[PDB]
DNA sequence: TCCAAGTGCGGGGCACTCGTCTGTGAGGGGGCT
DNA sequence: AGCCCCCTCACAGACGAGTGCCCCGCACTTGGA
């Protein structure tokens, strides 16, 4: 057969594209050109900067950094005169961590291929003694610090004082980029670091606030390109590979599509996304999350139901894994308890109505079930022991906290709503009679 | 014994070791490096070419901790299959003490 | 993909959707994959089971690198890399170094290979619900390894709870949500009958008793055992394995009149509601002295009655809290003997603390001083237990 | 500077019209707040307040107990009212911020 | 190899060089007028006098020619918050020194330099000392041994030496022995030590120091104190030099705006240089008001407004919630249930279903790490505290307007 | 040409320490049948 | 006519940052082999 394999290369094209490609970003006109600017002038004069973007997370910081530095390294001046030390908050949990990773990547004296000698002491006095012996004749160093924040969070921000006191001083010409999401990240710092620190930062909110942009967006991101796109993209794709994202990346030269089946999709992608209930998907989604990191996960999860016996795009797959993120997680957590732990609940829930949210026990409740339990005639003979194994398999699932003595009288708290209880009654299979009168009242 | 089992970490180490050293008495590392990796390797080097039984003797039950005890058995449940364990118990007053020291979730996995 | 869904289905029946969506997530190795799978249910769902066979018939079928964690092993970070880095980077010894999280990065960096051999991971860390109970820089990280070590893995994580008790203060990344429901009653009657086969054996494998034994043990008359055993049962639990071990062990006593020569619904009956009181048990007169025994119901006096009502009686909302002079004070007076404070009556009480009879509610540091108070933890029917192999009424002094 | 004065004259106010001694940084950043909004004076971010009160704190007029989280910092003045007075010198000022009571 | 390496780097003997670039940097000629001013408005540049820290100059000048000149050592603490030139002005006045000890109008001297700030811990202050003293690296027993041995003997011809704390404020732990040691070996007859500590905190001496080092501290202080409105524009002023390309009420508004807020010089001097890099994309030659302006805005920014106007509708409903509750009951530090509960009435109020509590914890997440909102970690569904980091008025800015 | 074990030293686990914070047991104070 | 019920206040506990101390690994290394 032929149109499997179209659908497969498809799918792949597609999820490839969006779970990879890390360098390409839409919009930001302003904000990539203030980033590229600012690193070409300390690339080609020398200057010293200090920038940092700031933005929620979800929207694209990373991917500006990957896009400007893509655009940036085949230069062949920006590759050659310049070196690029990437650290990250969550992996570079100290200081000397970050400054063995420091004197591993800017490739020191002390470095031997990946090993650090001497103590901490040492590598911050030979790094500041290689960083002043150099001048606007040296090497400029662009330092990438991710999770800012986290770097704030350090013993006196000691390494931070140091990466601000080279780009106030005749030293070498290096460059902090701090990346962070924290909107307020500039009231951790010291006083000290907070004059040393260029007060310029960079705001990455993004721009698709309105629902016309993400249903463009989600339209952008369904749809096949040409012929030329991919070799152009191949191309910049291999420039950059030619000199680290870049070992696996998109590369789309390897999928070459037919022009009837993509103007074919494409249709469909418009035909589907002009209906109304794709846009009440998209607008229920609009309305929780505006983040591209949401559209994407949604797009994923609804590009890996693509199969060779379904293989088009309907509304009706659109309205089913929206159906899949707007549900609930402890309410069908609820309807798999059996009938005890269901009882030992409105038992909780009763307590809870009369006595207004008040801490309970394993007596009170196991008391306020056996009132009933005597006069259900279908619960008749449970002892005290299964009830207590069903208390405590409330308590592992956390439907039941502890105010955080023996097990049967420490006291606890309901974690969920009644309005939760009162659908897990409506969903529930197969629910008994007594069970639902009791619940009632 | 329940007096060298305070947390979690030195009850894996004194395990670990304990096994270690009875095969180094029947036929030193250090305590840092007694972890159930180097135990299945040292049960994968040696004894897969001949299965012996790995037995855990806990005489006095009732002194152990709560979450050491329950963490513990979970750790030598998650291992079988690759490891052969056996569990005896030291229980002094019955076996609803047994019971009500077990929770749900640690008593899914016991065949007493 | 359907070749690991086609050998995973018999293997797991009324799990269809389940495989056919980790089929469809992380079925294939050339597709990439998602960053990160959180798939949750109850206990006894079949998760640990099924991400293993699906982990190790992907490594059989496929070229990935597969591995299975557990984060009750690692209480620290190194162990949990060394295990991880032992697993996805096989035969390397005890040559395997991995100090942080760093270190751990760099090594899985250089495993990446080439675009034609279609490559991937895959992580199953179970128990994932104590990954929030440790150093705090390993979640996020595990959530986003796929575009930290710029590699084709996938991290799943399997929990009883939802996702939403999962979120810290700094954040996390996207994940992929999905629920493993828990069975019915027909689709718990229809696993507990797929073992048909292997009850049929094992009634062979152990002479008129086994020539009848053949002719009816069918698949009809195991369904209306399995109906009769889910009618009583399925109220208290609808756990898969516990209803396993105990189906068995019902059905070996209810076939006995069969084998002997409705007509079974008493019979089983009978012994049906007595092991229903026998549930969530897993099994296949506690002697004390004298004196450890007047003091165990002194100390249950002592629990069980105020401060204010001991002057009333002894003259001639759980358990109170004492201290051991009032306990010894409760002691002598209702003892009616009159022996003497010896080494032996104190030790009584110390190993009476330390058979969890008794228990240290507060001070527990300064015994001697007298600032330390207990605890009784016993009930009532173990009191006029030893009462009356005793003869002093408990129900008097109360 | 003018947003000390503004700073240290909100600190004042707050601690005239108010009995207990607890001033956080939110708090005294929404009364500086209306403040400057009553002046037609141009406030600052939070992130530069907290940074305009660790500059007085050099000074010796505030200690700054601190919290987990900075909108939590408990602002002490360690100085009489009459020391503030003379050493502000601005006495057309701080005589209309501690009489326009309304924004408290 | 690793053992030669160490060897050569501990004893100081190869240099400890940095990479050189392959295409040399470019020239002065190929430098534009605007490109001058940007360059030559850099807080790295110096100067070779310092315009309105004179007397600070002349004071620092006098106090350390005297104690040269009679050869007897002792202590000096200055003092200011951050960029009113204290270093500078330090290092001016030892410049001059050396200078003046050159031509031989001067005993001669050493000069020698710490900062706190750069020290992992104080006591490999005594690596550094000694680092500057001889050139080898060694452990910091053996380094406050040698230095004991060098400064309490006495050793004719001794040279005086002129020690240099910057951050004296790192250098004080619980214990305060290595502040002790730098304050207590000028006290000695043969040492000729003088040192010169420089901090922020003008009440240093007595808020964390103990009685005998703020007695050894000496009472002959200096504090510079912040930069005014006039000053601040004499500095830019003379930074850019006779060029036309900065107008006066730029530089004006410039020093104005930076000069009521800190009174810091770095402040200003980032601020030009924005303004500078404002106007070489507006294509222009001179720098106006407006992209002085739009400086001003960009480097003071106050985005807690936007990000509240760039939130999706259930977070604006959320934080409209969390403002009601704070309103109602008083305190405000809330409860997630009374939080959700005024979600369901809002919600109801505008027609808008909202999300079962396991998405408004997502919801309240994702404010917390915008830092919109001061939550807990969520571990504790339906109990967690929530405090409203944002101002309530800032809501009702954002969502009115 | 190498080397066995002292050894000098940095680094991490741990234990105290200062401040905050909140229950609380019994001495103390006000009414009682 | 001694007794019944609240007040409250410095121990009890927690806890949390946080900071110094001691064991432990580990390269140095060196006088010897
Ligand atoms: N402007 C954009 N253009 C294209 N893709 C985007 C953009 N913004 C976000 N994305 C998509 O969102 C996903 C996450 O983006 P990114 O890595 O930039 O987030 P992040 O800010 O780094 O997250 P965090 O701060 O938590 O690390 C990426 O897969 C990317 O494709
Ligand atoms: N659909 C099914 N078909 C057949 N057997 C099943 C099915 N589901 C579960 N089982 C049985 O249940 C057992 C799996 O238990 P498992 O180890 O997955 O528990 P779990 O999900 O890890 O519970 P917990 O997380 O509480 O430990 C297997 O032995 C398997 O035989
Ligand atoms: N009066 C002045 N004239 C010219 N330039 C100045 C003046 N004051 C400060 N600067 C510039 O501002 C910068 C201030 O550096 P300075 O030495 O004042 O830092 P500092 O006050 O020691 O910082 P910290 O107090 O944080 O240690 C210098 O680089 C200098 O170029
Ligand atoms: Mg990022
Ligand atoms: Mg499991
Ligand atoms: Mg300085």
């Amino acid at each position: 057969p032929e149109a499997d394999r179209e659908l497969v290369s498809i799918r792949r094209f597609l999820k490839e594209r969006l779970q990879r490609d890390y360098t390409t970003l839409r919009g930001y006109a302003k904000e990539r050109s203030n980033v590229r600017l600012l690193l070409q002038r300390t690339a080609e004069m020398g200057e010293s900067n200090s920038l940092l973007l700031l933005g929620p997370r979800g929207s694209g910081k990373t991917t500006l950094i990957n896009s400007v530095l893509a655009d940036l390294l085949p230069n062949k001046s920006f590759g050659e005169n310049t070196l690029i030390v990437h650290l990250d908050g969550n992996l570079h949990t100290d200081d000397r961590v970050a400054l063995k990773s420091i004197t591993v990547q800017m490739q020191l004296e002390n470095a031997a291929d990946g090993k650090v000698f001497g103590s901490f002491a040492e590598n911050l006095a030979f790094l500041l003694q290689c960083l002043k012996a150099g001048g606007k004749h040296s090497k400029s160093v662009i330092f990438i610090l991710e999770e800012f924040d986290l770097f704030c969070a350090h013993h006196n921000q000691t390494l931070l004082y140091n990466l601000f006191d080279v780009s106030q001083s005749a030293q070498a010409p290096i460059c902090v980029l701090g990346v962070t999401c924290r909107l307020d990240v500039i009231e951790l710092l010291e006083k000290r670091v907070k004059s040393r620190f260029s007060h310029r930062q960079v705001f990455l909110f993004p721009s698709l606030r309105r629902f016309e942009d993400y249903v463009d967006l989600c339209r952008d991101l369904l749809s096949l390109p040409t012929g030329n796109s991919l070799l152009l993209a191949a191309e910049k794709i291999y420039n950059l590979q030619n000199i680290y994202f870049s070992r696996n990346h998109f590369d789309p030269g390897e999928y070459g599509f037919s022009p009837r089946l993509r103007d074919a999709w494409n249709k469909q992608i418009c035909k589907v996304l002009a209906t109304q209930q794709a846009r009440s998907t998209l607008q229920a989604l609009h309305d929780f999350d505006i983040s591209e990191a949401y559209l994407k996960n949604f797009l994923f999860r609804l590009v890996a139901h693509l199969r060779p016996q379904s293989p088009h795009i309907t509304a009706e797959k659109m309205a089913a894994v929206g159906s899949q993120f707007e549900g609930d997680d402890k309410i069908e957590l609820l309807c798999g308890l059996s009938v005890l732990e269901l009882c030992l609940i409105i038992a909780i829930k009763h307590h809870s109505q009369i006595y207004d949210r008040d801490s309970f026990n394993f007596e009170i409740i196991y008391a306020r079930f056996s009132k009933f339990a005597k006069v259900s005639t279908t619960m008749q003979a449970v002892e005290r022991s299964i009830v207590l194994k069903a208390f405590e398999h409330l308590r592992i699932a956390e439907l039941i906290m502890p105010l955080t003595v023996q097990k049967e009288f420490e006291m606890h708290k309901l974690a969920l709503t009644y309005s939760q209880i009162h659908h897990c009654m409506q969903r529930y299979q197969a629910l008994p009679t007594e069970v639902a009168q009791w619940a009632q009242s | 014994q329940s007096r060298d089992c305070a947390t979690l970490k030195a009850a894996v180490e004194t395990l670990v070791f304990g096994l270690v050293e009875d095969n180094a008495e029947v036929e030193r590392l250090r305590r840092s490096q007694c972890t159930m990796k180097q135990l299945k390797s040292w049960y994968t080097n040696n004894f897969d070419s001949e299965r012996r039984q790995l037995v855990v003797i806990l005489p006095d039950f009732e002194c152990f901790n709560a979450s050491v005890l329950q963490d513990l058995i979970l750790i030598l449940s998650a291992h079988c299959g690759s490891l052969p364990f056996v569990l005896v118990l030291g229980v002094a007053t019955a076996m609803t003490a047994v019971h009500g020291t077990l929770p749900y979730h640690v008593s899914s996995k016991i065949r007493l | 993909m359907e070749a690991i869904c086609s050998s995973l289905e018999p293997l797991f029946p009324c799990r269809e959707a389940a495989i056919e969506t980790l089929g469809e997530l992380i079925g294939d190795s050339s597709e990439t994959y998602p960053s990160a799978i959180y798939l949750f249910g109850h206990s006894g769902t079949g998760k640990t089971a099924l991400t293993r066979a699906f982990l190790k018939e992907c490594g059989k079928r496929q070229n990935v690198r597969t591995a299975h964690l557990n984060a009750i092993e690692c209480y620290t970070t190194k162990i949990m890399l060394e295990i991880l880095l032992d697993s996805l980077a096989p035969d390397q010894g005890d040559a395997l170094k991995v100090d942080n999280m760093l270190d751990f990065v760099e090594q899985l960096r250089r495993q990446a290979a080439t675009r034609v051999e279609d490559q991937g991971f895959l992580i199953a860390v179970d128990n994932a619900e104590r990954l929030r109970d440790m150093d705090a820089n390993v979640l996020p990280v595990l959530l986003r390894l796929q575009e930290l070590t710029n590699l084709n893995l996938c991290v799943i994580l399997l929990s009883q709870l939802p996702f939403e008790k999962f979120y810290n203060k700094t954040g996390l990344s996207e994940i992929v949500c999905l629920h493993l429901a828990q069975y019915n009653k027909a689709e718990t009657q229809r696993i507990l009958g797929s073992d048909f086969q292997q009850v049929r054996n094992q009634l062979l494998e152990q002479k008129k008793r086994l020539e009848i034994c053949q002719e009816a043990v069918t698949e009809d008359f195991y369904n209306n055992y399995l109906n009769l055993f889910l009618s009583v049962f399925y109220k208290a639990c609808r756990d898969v394995p516990e209803l396993q071990l105990t189906a068995r062990k019902c059905l070996s006593t209810y076939l006995e009149p069969v084998l002997d020569g409705s007509r079974l619904w008493r019979h089983i009956a009978g012994p049906l509601r007595s092991a229903l009181t026998q549930i969530y048990m897993r099994i296949e007169s506690l002697e004390l002295p004298y004196y450890a025994k007047f003091l165990l119901i002194a100390a249950f006096l002592a629990s069980h009655n105020a401060a204010k009502q001991d002057k009333r009686l002894f003259v001639k909302l759980g358990p109170k809290s004492f201290s051991i002079d009032r306990l010894l004070a409760i002691f002598y007076a209702i003892l009616e003997e009159k022996v003497g404070l010896t080494c032996n009556l104190l030790s009584q009480i110390s190993t009476l603390v330390h058979l969890n009879l008794l228990s240290f509610v507060s001070g527990e540091q300064n015994i001697m001083e007298g600032s330390a108070r207990l605890q009784c933890t016993i009930g009532l029917e173990f009191v006029l237990q030893i009462g009356k192999v005793v003869g002093f009424n408990v129900r008097q002094y109360l | 500077p003018l947003q000390q004065k503004l700073m240290l004259c909100t600190l004042v106010l707050m601690l005239r019209n108010e009995r207990n001694k607890d001033i956080s940084m939110g708090r005294l950043h929404e009364v500086y707040r209306r403040v400057c909004a009553k002046r037609n004076i141009l406030a600052l971010d939070q992130a530069e307040f907290t940074g305009t009160v660790d500059l007085v704190e050099t000074r010796g007029i505030l200690r700054i107990m601190r919290k987990k989280e900075p909108r939590l910092h408990k602002v002490l003045l360690q100085w009489d009212e009459e020391e503030v007075h003379a050493a502000l010198s601005d006495k057309q000022l701080i005589a209309s911020i501690l009489s326009d009571t309304a924004c408290l | 190899t690793p053992s030669q390496k160490m060897k050569k780097i501990r004893a100081g003997e190869l240099s400890p060089s940095m990479q050189q670039r392959t295409d040399l940097p470019a020239k002065d000629s190929s430098k534009s007028e605007l490109q001058l001013a940007r360059e030559q408005l850099h807080v790295s540049v110096v100067p070779k006098s310092l315009p309105c820290r004179e007397r600070e100059f002349e004071n620092i000048y006098a106090f350390l020619e005297g104690k040269i000149q009679d050869q007897c050592g002792g202590c000096m603490y200055v003092s200011g918050v951050p960029g009113t030139g204290k270093t500078a002005t330090v290092t001016g006045v030892i410049r001059t020194l050396q200078r003046m000890a050159k031509q031989n109008e001067l005993p001669a001297f050493e000069y020698l330099e710490i900062n706190g700030m750069r020290l992992t811990e104080p006591r490999q202050a005594y690596v550094q000392i000694y680092k500057q003293l001889t050139g080898k690296t060694v452990s910091w027993e053996q380094a406050h041994a040698l230095l004991e041995k060098r400064f309490t003997t006495p050793a004719p011809r001794r040279v005086t030496t002129v020690l240099l704390v910057d951050e004296l404020d790192i250098l004080c732990n619980r214990r305060q022995d290595v502040v002790y040691n730098l304050l207590d070996w000028p006290t000695k007859s043969a040492a000729k030590l003088v040192v010169v500590t420089i901090a922020n905190t003008m009440d240093l001496p007595e808020r964390l120091l103990m009685g005998k080092v703020t007695s050894r501290l000496g009472l002959t202080r200096l504090t510079f104190q912040p930069y005014s409105h006039k000053q601040l524009q004499e500095i830019v002023t003379a930074r850019l030099g006779g060029s036309e390309t900065f107008k006066g009420e730029a530089v004006q508004l410039v020093a104005r705006k930076v000069a009521a807020v800190s009174g810091d010089a770095r402040r200003a001097l980032d601020i030009c240089r924005r303004a500078t890099e404002i106007a070489d994309t507006a294509a222009v030659k001179c720098v106006t008001m407006l992209h002085v302006q739009q400086a001003l805005a960009e480097m003071i920014a106050s985005a807690k407004v936007q990000a509240i106007r760039n939130c999706s509708r259930m977070e604006q409903i959320f934080l409209q919630a969390i403002a009601a509750e704070v309103t109602r009951t008083g305190v405000e530090e809330t409860t997630f249930m009374g939080v959700y509960q005024q979600v369901e009435t809002i919600a109801a109020f505008m027609g808008v279903t909202f999300p079962p509590p396991g998405r408004a914890l997502r919801l309240c997440s994702k404010l917390g790490a915008e830092r919109l909102i001061i939550s807990e970690h969520s571990r504790n569904d339906l109990f967690q505290k929530i405090l409203l980091n944002v101002s309530a008025d800032d809501i009702h800015y954002a969502l009115r307007v």
